[PDB]
This record gives structure tokens, C-alpha cells and sequence, in this order.
């Protein structure tokens, strides 16, 4: 049990330095030692990797490693990301050494000769490293070929295949932080928000809010994070399309009263011009009539639990601004007229 | 006609087996100078019933698409709202059928369409 | 050890001049042509690997001129790099071209270039940008999400095909057939990747509403080859769909059964049965289109050869499989036998379907004697409202083993006063298209032979020359087979079988014929559960020793 | 705009049901038989094959091949290829109760005389129906199979000891 800690952390240090350009002192001995250690970890993962204290100990070690590093400053080093990557650690190491230009000639030769010995060893009991890399090359080729011959960006994002993949990764990555309980998930998400591209991230959150559970604590965390952070939710509802927000809001009733409140504030900063029969905003970043109509139409074309909510929120905002029944006076009368 | 026909048996696997056996053993006794009934009776060594039930003879209670009972646990449950058809279906068969036709329109969990046999309004709730 | 360079140096220029045309295969025609020629490229690469393996790098200049360009063009084409082992061999060849100790700077540049192309193969992010950014941010490497990514793309596409299929004639977005054909071209190199079989299975099941085919026959040939070599493992609905929308693939399947009975597994009927059952042809032949095509090929073969025992025994096996699949999966709404066997009277088939497992061993005689009556009526009284001819009734009667083979073994049991109807059936079996004048002479010859053989059996254990006398024409195969059944039946056998077998096996054809006889006979016995262990061990020993002589 | 109606839209309802059933994969022909028993059961016990086999030869226009080329196709070549194959299978099944005058007009289409990109399955089921009527002996090498397959099968049977039977009669 304790024997595996010094094995795994040492291997992780060796792995992390694998990608780094200090390779001068390396030799066949170092490479042989690396790959036999990696075989040992891949053997552990097979033997007693499931349903024991050892699995959870290794997960504690891995996730504690990935949060003590954090991903700030001195190095945004990946590391082996999770316990499943224990079963293919050797492949990571080999790939990193093949990408390191700074590798020495004899090390390179010994490496590649140990990865790809040839068909001298066509008969093997354990799925070896050569087969693993071949299967990887096939998959990478398959992915390229499907992406550029048959794939289409589906408009119903929740049914897309990229967004669904990113989403499942995010959910798994939140589950591990939850089990760790070291730092709160909201801090990870806030750091992500600064770090990576916002437009992409928001579509991904939207999509992860709708994937059914597989262990919905993941979605349960993101709703709390969003309701806590108003600024992101201002761009959440603003950037995405209509039906996605509608399905999100119908799935999570806690997002409904704020969303209508966001829309209710965007109408109020419009002004009607008599010459062109169109509501418009003063500032350029004020939502147009067409987009706002689309949002309310999607909300009305929804389950009954939300239809009455939006309808009452519109009537109460109409009567608040004079209970007119004629256009040119109230954006809310004009909405309710256009819905029918 | 009076010559031997291609003939076989439907029903219970425990009841049908001795009938196939007896047919195999006695099939050489067929003679095309008598009648079909007068040969079948002494071949299978039995007599027939004359309309044991004349009213409830049989109503085919099968999918009316796949013509099977027991498609993957499912039963013929979805029926026609019609006195003249009354034809059962399965959820899966009737969904695959109605999702094709041009007349059909899908609400949230509902599809309205025409019953295959009689072309009357039939509703399917998934 | 004659040529060693020339044919390979020609194929080289061929392939390099083809790769330069292909060039990453971003269009339709490049893709189709790659999908055609890729296999020969694989073999070319095996030969090139042997050549570079036996020798070393940087010293020799045989094909070192453009080997770089060849292996690069190969590598940047992904229809090559996704075929069975092409990637593995290109990796091997690049490993051969490397050098441990570079001396001139050109060799170092080469080694760097090799690392570059290897890195392009394994670990380059030639994909959408934001997904790479997002994953890199979350600290995921390509190796720990590509599988799920592939899986999710495949499920997406497969669902899309299913929904385009269900929306037949509906006011909705129709999956553009360019995309379907594109996926069908992509499935061809990576048919043996388990992570794609859903997409294959979906393409086959989701024919859709078009009058023309949208898939091109390279897809079907690929899938069929893989099904028959046991490299994909689809379900049966998909291989029926395949047969039933590409007819040359069902012919190509039935040929692959003939090589097994002509070349590989002559007279190992257990292996023939195993192949037939693992194959889907019995299950698929419950569609009458496919049974009609299969029997038409059996017929062509019965005619090219003049009644080969090997094809005859194979048909008997196929028919048994087909029967016990028709019964299983034809409960409600089954087709009438005149739909499978449309060239005969249904009476006769309905007799011959009846298995002899169901009947007592003693009541086989009556049933055969009845079958003889029906065949004689159908042939001799060839009037309107009957078979097309004698050959048709024969070709049927041959489909149902048990009956056709049991004839002689019942003659020996009743060799005292042989039944004329059985003699007729036997003469019909070994020769139709003979005429009554020929048939009578044949039957009386057989009757005299049965008299002599019964005399010899009720006598003591006697020689083989007394049998070779009667063995000594148009009725030779019949007498040979009858005499073999005499050997296996009489207890006077297991002493003088060799003495007759050696004399009869002049050629190798007679040896193959006797082997076929004995394999068929043991299959027959082990099936019907009828056995005398003397005859079993005798036949097994003779078969064992004669399979060496051939 | 690009909505296409089903080519059996304008036909007798039971025929419509039959051609809707045969569409459904390899179990299309069995489903065709279930359909015909389910119209023997209903008020119109006979099924008007003679009307369906006219509709199957009736022609309408299509524009296929290049962007522009007007051609006239019958129904049999205009309805979905699995409907076609499961049709012709079902006509093998109920051949005896069919009018020959209609059948021959159908088989002439199936033969696809003078066409590029034929349907081998349609042509082969054509041949197998002709042989079953007894008006397509044809004095030809007109077999269901391909010349390719028939040659590759001669090539293998040549490597086998011919049998003492006499089935061809010179
Ligand atoms: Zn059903
Ligand atoms: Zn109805």
C-alpha cells in the first residue's frame, strides 16, 4: 500500500521532466527504467485497480498532485490526469520522448527499437505498446476522416458530439474535485473562466447542464456557481441560442426567475421610433427586437410550468407601465401582441 | 388437389411435436382416391371440431406491422379509436410507421397520425 | 534468388506516381482510388520492409532516392494510415531508415525528419481548435479523450442515419446523400476498428427511400470480405441487408463456400457444417430471393461436373441447416415450399422434409418405397401439371440426404428378394436421363449382384477377388458404392476391406470418391444416432489411412 | 420546396399499405404476406393485382443524371429499391394467381434491356420469374448470375473429379 506512493510520485516526476528540454544525461538505462516502471503501473491498474482502498489512495495522490500544482505560474504541466491514465502511462511517456527534439541519438534509437521491434514478436499475450500506438494512430486518422467527411455542426448543441465530449470531461473533472473536498468547485470554475475562451466555455456549461447523470451533482454545482456569479450569466443568456436556454431553464427551475429578470431589464432600455415601426436601443450592445422576440417565443413554446411564469412576468410588467392595449407605448404590450 | 399437400402445425411446442411425429410415420398411408378430410382423419388418427366457438373464432391480436406478439418484452397495447379496425400495434412499430407519413405531426411527446389499416386519427404518447 | 530488385523498382515508380496523384485524399476520386489500391500498397510495403530490414541505412542508395517522399505521402494520406497494418509497417520502415550514429549533417536532418513524421502520425492536433484548447486547459491529453470522442462521433452519425431512415417522406432535413457516401468511403479502411462497427451496421440497416444505391460497391466488397474472414462480427440483420442490396456479394459468399469443399476441407463435413452454421447463409436463405440464387449456383456446379459427390454432400448439409433455421424463424407468416423449390410437385418435398430421426429405423423402408413411387410417377408419367423434367426431380431428391443415401443399406438388409422400387430409386439416384430400357438392365444387374453378395455374406469370410469379379461401364459408381456399403454392413468385413480398397483405388479420383463416401456415411450415422461400433471404427481407420494416399 | 411525395400517393389504399410494408427491410416480404391475409380478412377479400401491375408500369417524369435530362420512368424503377426487391420476391410467392399480360410488361422493365447501371437483383428476379412461368427458356445464357461468377465457378469445378452421372444429354 505505502510501497506504491514512492513508485508513483517518482514516475510522475520522471514523466513531467520527460517533456522538458534538459535531456542531455539520458541513456538507454534511463529509458529502460522508465518503461519497466510504466509496465509496473499498467500491471497494478489491471491487478488491483478496482474496488479497494488502494484505488482511492491513488486517486487522493493524483488529485492532490493536480491541485498542489493547481495550474498557475511555474508550469502548467498536465501530468497523468486520472487513474484510468495509469493503464496507458507508458504511451504518454513514449509520445513525450518522441516529441522532445532534445533527445540524444542513442536514446532515440533504443526507444524506437523498444517501441517498434517489428513482427519478431507478432505473438503476445498482453496487448503490447506497439499495438497500443498503432491503435492510437488508427483512431487519430478515423477522427480526422469523420470530422472532414460526414460530420456537421448540429444546431441542437446538446446532441452534438464535440460539445458532448467536452461536457463529459468537465463533469468528471468536477466529480473528482467534489470527492477531494480540498478546494471548492466554484474556485476551479472561476479560474477556468479567466483562463480559457469564454464563448466556447459557455456552450459547454449549457451542454453539461443537460447530460443525464452517470455516477446530477455536476449540474447541481454549476447552477450554484452561476447564481453566485451574475456577470457570467449576463453573457450566458446573451450569447447562446434560444431553445438551449429554454431547455436549460425548464430542466433547472432555479434559473427561471433570474432569466426573465435579465430579459425584463433589456426591454426597458429600448425606445420606440414612430417613423420605422421598430423598437430600438440607444447603445449598440442593447438586445434587438428580433432576438428578444425569439427568446420569448421559445419560452412560450415550452412546457406549461414555465409558460405561465413568463406570461405572468410579462403581464405584471405591462400593467406596471400603463395597461395600454395599443402599440407605440409599451414593449410588453407589443410582445404579447406579436406572440398572438 | 387430392394428392398430399404441404401441411404444417401452429400452436404449443409440447402439443405440436407428437402431431409432426404421427404425420411423419403415417404420411405413406395417404391415398388420392378418398377425400382430404377422410385421409387426414386416419393419418393424424383424430376427428375435428365443427365450430367449437363460432362467434369468438379468433381476432388476430398481433402488431399489425411486424405480425408478432412479444417484440422485445412489449405487448400489442396501442390500438385504434375505431369500431371497424380495432387493430393493435406496438409503440415501436407504430412510431417508426407514423414518423414516416406526411400527415403526421409531433408535439412534445405526442404523435398524431393515420391508423395504417383504416386511415383514421390515432394518437401515440411515448 | 534471381531478380531481387527489378519488379520492386518498377512497382516503386508506379506507387510513387500514384501517391503524388492522391495527395491527402481531400476529394471523392482520390478517396475511391486509394480505397481500391491500398491493399497492394500494403503488400508492397511488406516486401520493402524485408528489403530494408536485411540491410542497413545511410550506406546504401538502392531506393533511398525518394523513399522519404514515398513514406511521407503515405503518412499524410489517412485512407492509407487507417488500413489494417499499413501504419505499423510504415513505422517499421521509418525505424529501418534511422541511424544510431549520424556522421554527415544530412543523416541528422533525416533523423529529425523521421521524428517529425512519426510525431505527425501519433501526436498532432489536426482537429478543431477550441476543443484542443479546452482539453489542454482541463489537463487532458489526446490519448485520454480521443476514444470517447470517436465513440461520440460514431453514435452521433449512426443516430442521424437512423433518423433520416425513420423520416421517410417527411417535411424535415434530409441527410444529404453525399454525406452518406462519404461515411461509406470512410468505413472501408477502418472496417476492422471495433470503434466504428455501429456506423457500419447503421449504414447497412438504413437503406432509406432512394431508387439508386448511394453506397458504392467497394463498401460492400470490404464488408463482405471482413464478414467471411471473421474480422468484424456484425449481426445477422446487417449481413442479410448486405446480400440483399449487393448481389455480387452473395455470389462472392457462395464461392467462398466452394473453395472450402473443393480445396481446403474436401470431405471434412463437420468443418463444412461448422462454416455453414457460423456463416449466415441458412438464416439469409429464408428470403426466397437468396435461396433461389444459392440453388442456381448449386445447379451450375451439379452440371459443370457430372454429379460430383462433394457438391452433393455439401448441398445436403446446407439444406439441413436451412430447414432447421426456417422452422425456428418462420412461425407466423411463412412462405410455401413451392417458393423455395418451385420446379417440382409439393407432395414430394413434403415427404422428403420429414426427418428420419422422427421415424423408427424399421419404418424407413416403407417411406423410401413411397418416395420411389412419387419420383417414378413424376418422371415416367411426365404429363402437364407436374415437374419440368427428370433432372428437376433429381435435383430436389438430392437436397434431402438421409433418404437418398439410405437406399443401398436397406437393399442389403432385404437383399433376399430385393424391392424393385428401391432398385428403381437407386438407379435413378446414380443416373437420371437413361430411359426405361437402360434402367431395367441396370436394375437386373444390381439384382444379380445382390444375389452374389448375399451368397458371399451367408458364406464364411471369403477373399476380395470374388468381389472384384462382380466389380469388373455405365454402372461402375453404383456398384462401387453398393460394394462399400456391403463392406461396412456385413460382419465378414473389417478383415478384407483393404484388399478391395487398394484394388478399387486405381487413381486419386477414386480415392477422393471413397473418402467422400466414408465421411458422408459417418456424418449420416452420427446424425441419425444409428451406429454399429465395428463399422464406425473400421470406416474411421480406412478414412485415416486413405487421407494420406489421397 | 424540396418535399417529395411518396410515389404510391395516388394509388388504391390497400396497394399503398402493401408498398408501405415492403419498404421495411428484409422482413418486407413476410410483411407483404401478412398484409394480404389482412385483406382477405376485410370487406374486399380479393386484391386487385391487375390494377397494381398497371400502376407499376405507368410512367412519370424524372430529371436525373446531369443537372438537366428529362426521362420517363415507370413506378417499379421509381419506388425504393428494397420495396422493389421485396415486391418481386412476393410475386414469386403468389405467381399462380397473377395475370400474365401484366407480369410480362413488368418483367420487360426488370430486364432493363439497353440501360447503363442496371439493378442486378431486379434482373435476376426477372429471370427467375420468367423461368417459373415457362416463357423464358430464352435459348440464351440468360441466367440469374453474372458471367464473372459463372466463370469463377467453372474455374473451381474444373478442379474436381467429374461424376458418373449423365445430366447433360448430348
Ligand atoms: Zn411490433
Ligand atoms: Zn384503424
Amino acid at each position: 500500500m505505502e510501497s506504491l506512493l514512492q513508485h508513483l510520485d517518482r514516475f510522475s516526476e520522471l514523466l513531467a521532466v520527460s517533456s522538458t528540454t534538459y535531456v542531455s544525461t539520458w541513456d538507454p538505462a534511463t529509458v529502460r527504467r522508465a518503461l519497466q516502471w510504466a509496465r509496473y503501473l499498467r500491471h497494478i491498474h489491471r491487478r488491483f485497480g478496482r474496488h479497494g482502498p488502494i484505488r482511492t489512495a491513488l486517486e487522493r495522490r493524483l488529485h492532490n498532485q493536480w491541485r498542489q500544482e493547481g495550474g498557475f505560474g511555474r508550469g502548467p504541466v498536465p501530468g497523468l490526469a486520472n487513474f484510468q491514465a495509469l493503464g496507458h502511462c507508458d504511451v504518454l511517456l513514449s509520445l513525450r520522448l518522441l516529441e522532445n527534439r532534445a533527445l540524444g541519438d542513442a536514446a532515440r534509437y533504443h526507444l524506437v527499437q523498444q517501441l517498434f521491434p517489428g513482427p519478431g514478436v507478432r505473438d503476445a499475450d498482453e496487448e503490447t505498446l506497439q499495438e497500443s500506438l498503432a491503435r492510437l494512430a488508427r483512431r487519430r486518422s478515423a477522427v480526422h476522416m469523420l470530422r472532414f467527411n460526414g460530420y456537421r455542426e448540429n444546431p441542437n448543441l446538446q446532441e452534438d458530439s464535440l460539445m458532448k465530449t467536452q461536457a463529459e470531461l468537465l463533469l468528471e473533472r468536477l466529480q473528482e474535485v467534489g470527492k477531494a473536498e480540498a478546494e471548492r468547485p466554484a474556485r476551479f470554475l472561476s479560474s477556468l473562466w479567466e483562463r480559457l475562451p469564454q464563448n466556447n466555455f459557455l456552450k459547454v456549461i449549457a451542454v453539461a447542464l443537460l447530460q443525464p447523470p452517470l455516477s446530477g451533482e455536476g449540474s447541481q454545482v454549476l447552477v450554484h456557481w452561476l447564481l453566485g456569479n451574475s456577470e457570467v450569466f449576463a453573457a450566458f443568456c446573451r450569447a447562446l441560442p434560444a431553445g438551449l436556454l429554454t431547455l436549460v431553464t425548464s430542466r433547472h427551475p432555479a434559473l427561471s426567475p433570474v432569466y426573465l429578470g435579465l430579459l425584463t431589464d433589456w426591454g426597458q432600455r429600448l425606445h420606440y421610433d414612430l417613423q420605422k415601426g421598430i423598437w430600438v436601443g440607444t447603445e449598440s450592445q442593447d438586445v434587438p427586437w428580433e432576438e428578444l422576440h425569439n427568446r420569448f417565443q421559445s419560452l412560450c413554446q415550452a412546457p406549461p410550468p414555465l409558460k405561465d411564469k413568463v406570461l405572468t412576468a410579462l403581464e405584471t410588467c405591462k400593467a406596471q407601465d400603463g395597461d395600454f392595449e395599443v402599440p407605440g407605448l409599451s414593449i410588453w404590450t407589443d410582445l404579447l401582441l406579436a406572440l398572438r | 388437389p387430392t394428392m398430399l399437400p404441404e401441411c404444417f402445425f401452429l400452436g404449443a411446442d409440447h402439443v405440436v411435436k407428437p402431431l409432426g411425429i404421427k404425420l411423419s410415420r403415417n404420411i405413406h398411408l395417404w391415398d388420392p382416391e378418398n377425400s382430404v378430410l377422410q385421409n387426414l382423419k386416419d393419418v393424424l388418427e383424430i376427428d375435428f371440431p365443427a365450430r367449437a366457438i363460432l362467434e369468438k373464432s379468433d381476432f388476430t391480436m398481433d402488431c399489425g406491422i411486424c405480425y408478432a406478439y412479444q417484440l422485445d418484452g412489449t405487448i400489442p397495447d396501442q390500438v385504434c379509436d375505431n369500431s371497424q379496425c380495432g387493430q393493435p400495434f406496438h409503440q415501436i412499430c407504430l412510431y417508426e410507421w407514423l414518423r414516416g407519413l406526411l400527415t403526421s405531426r409531433q408535439s412534445f411527446n405526442i404523435i398524431f397520425g393515420e391508423c395504417p389499416y383504416c386511415s383514421k386519427p390515432i394518437t401515440l404518447k411515448m | 534468388m534471381a531478380q531481387d530488385s527489378v519488379d520492386l523498382s518498377c512497382d516503386y515508380q508506379f506507387w510513387m506516381q500514384k501517391l503524388s496523384v492522391w495527395d491527402q485524399a481531400s476529394t471523392l476520386e482520390t478517396q475511391q482510388d486509394t480505397c481500391l489500391h491500398v491493399a497492394q500498397f500494403q503488400e508492397f510495403l511488406r516486401k520493402m520492409y524485408e528489403a530494408l530490414k536485411e540491410m542497413d541505412s545511410n550506406t546504401v542508395i538502392e531506393r533511398f532516392p525518394t523513399i522519404g517522399q514515398l513514406l511521407a505521402k503515405a503518412c499524410w494520406n489517412p485512407f492509407i494510415l487507417a488500413y489494417d497494418e499499413s501504419q505499423k509497417i510504415l513505422i517499421w520502415c521509418l525505424c529501418c531508415l534511422i541511424n544510431k550514429e549520424p556522421q554527415n549533417s544530412g543523416q541528422s536532418k533525416l533523423n529529425s525528419w523521421i521524428q517529425g513524421v512519426l510525431s505527425h502520425i501519433l501526436s498532432a492536433l489536426r482537429f478543431d481548435k477550441e476543443v484542443a484548447l479546452f482539453t489542454q486547459g482541463l489537463g487532458y491529453a489526446p490519448i485520454d479523450y480521443y476514444p470517447g470522442l470517436l465513440k461520440n462521433m460514431v453514435l452521433s452519425l449512426a443516430s442521424e442515419l437512423r433518423e433520416n431512415h425513420l423520416n421517410g417522406f417527411n417535411t424535415q432535413r434530409r441527410m444529404a446523400p453525399e454525406r452518406v457516401a462519404s461515411l461509406s468511403r470512410v468505413c472501408v479502411p477502418l472496417i476492422t476498428l471495433t470503434d466504428v462497427d455501429p456506423l457500419v451496421e447503421a449504414l447497412l440497416i438504413c437503406h432509406g427511400r432512394e431508387p439508386q444505391e448511394i453506397l458504392q460497391p467497394e463498401f460492400f466488397e470490404a464488408v463482405n470480405e471482413a464478414i467471411l474472414l471473421k474480422k468484424i462480427s456484425l449481426p445477422m440483420s446487417a449481413v442479410v441487408c448486405l446480400w440483399l442490396r449487393h448481389l455480387p456479394s452473395l455470389e462472392k459468399a457462395m464461392l467462398h463456400l466452394f473453395e472450402k469443399l473443393i480445396s481446403s476441407e474436401r470431405n471434412c463435413l463437420r468443418r463444412i457444417e461448422c462454416f455453414i452454421k457460423d456463416s449466415s447463409l441458412p438464416q439469409a436463405a429464408c428470403h426466397p430471393a437468396i435461396f433461389r440464387v444459392v440453388d442456381e449456383m448449386f445447379r451450375c456446379a451439379l452440371l459443370e461436373t457430372d454429379g460430383a459427390l462433394e457438391i452433393i454432400a455439401t448441398i445436403q448439409v446446407f439444406t439441413q441447416c436451412f430447414v432447421e433455421a426456417l422452422e425456428k424463424a418462420s412461425k407466423q407468416l411463412r412462405f410455401a415450399l413451392k417458393t423455395y423449390f418451385p420446379y417440382t410437385s409439393p407432395s414430394l418435398a413434403m415427404v422428403l422434409l420429414q426427418d428420419p430421426q422422427d421415424i423408427p429405423r424399421g419404418h424407413w423402408l416403407q417411406t423410401l418405397k413411397h418416395i420411389s413411387e412419387l419420383l417414378r410417377e413424376a418422371v415416367e408419367d411426365q404429363t402437364h401439371g407436374s415437374c419440368g423434367g427428370p433432372f428437376e426431380s433429381w435435383f430436389l431428391f438430392i437436397h434431402f440426404g438421409g433418404w437418398a443415401e439410405m437406399v443401398a443399406e436397406q437393399l442389403l438388409m432385404s437383399a433376399a428378394e430385393p424391392p424393385t422400387a428401391l432398385l428403381w430409386l437407386l438407379a435413378f439416384y446414380y443416373g437420371p436421363r437413361d430411359g426405361r430400357q437402360q434402367r431395367a438392365q441396370t436394375m437386373v444387374q444390381v439384382k444379380a449382384v445382390l444375389g452374389h453378395l448375399l451368397a458371399m455374406s451367408r458364406s464364411s469370410s471369403l477373399s476380395a477377388q470374388d468381389l472384384q469379379t462382380v466389380a469388373g461401364a455405365p454402372a461402375q459408381q453404383l456398384i462401387r458404392h453398393l460394394l462399400l456399403n456391403f463392406l461396412l454392413w456385413a460382419p465378414g468385413g473389417h478383415t478384407i476391406a483393404w484388399d478391395v480398397i487398394t484394388l478399387m483405388a486405381h487413381t486419386a479420383e477414386i480415392t477422393h470418391e471413397i473418402i467422400g463416401f466414408l465421411d458422408q456415411t459417418l456424418y449420416r450415422w452420427n446424425r441419425l444416432g444409428i451406429e454399429s461400433p465395428r463399422s464406425e471404427k473400421l470406416a474411421r481407420e480406412l478414412l485415416k489411412e486413405l487421407r494420406t494416399q489421397v | 420546396e424540396g418535399v417529395e411525395p411518396a410515389p404510391w400517393a395516388q394509388l388504391e389504399a390497400p396497394a399503398r399499405l402493401l408498398l408501405q410494408a415492403l419498404q421495411a427491410g428484409p422482413e418486407g416480404a413476410r410483411r407483404g404476406l401478412g398484409v394480404l391475409r389482412a385483406l382477405g380478412s376485410r370487406g374486399w377479400e380479393p386484391f386487385d393485382w391487375g390494377r397494381l401491375l398497371e400502376a407499376l408500369c405507368r410512367e412519370e417524369p424524372v430529371v436525373q443524371g446531369p443537372d438537366g435530362r428529362l426521362e420517363l420512368k415507370p413506378l417499379l424503377l421509381r419506388l425504393p429499391r428494397i420495396c422493389q426487391r421485396n415486391l418481386m420476391s412476393l410475386l414469386m410467392a403468389v405467381r399462380p394467381s397473377l395475370p400474365e399480360s401484366g407480369l410480362l410488361s413488368v418483367l420487360q422493365i426488370a430486364q432493363q434491356d439497353l440501360a447503363p447501371d442496371p439493378d442486378a437483383w431486379l434482373r435476376a428476379l426477372g429471370e427467375l420469374l420468367r423461368r417459373d412461368l415457362g416463357v423464358g427458356t430464352s435459348m440464351e445464357g440468360a441466367s440469374p448470375l453474372s458471367e464473372r461468377c459463372q466463370r469463377q465457378l467453372q474455374s473451381l469445378c474444373r478442379g474436381l473429379g467429374l461424376g458418373g452421372r449423365r445430366l447433360k444429354s448430348p
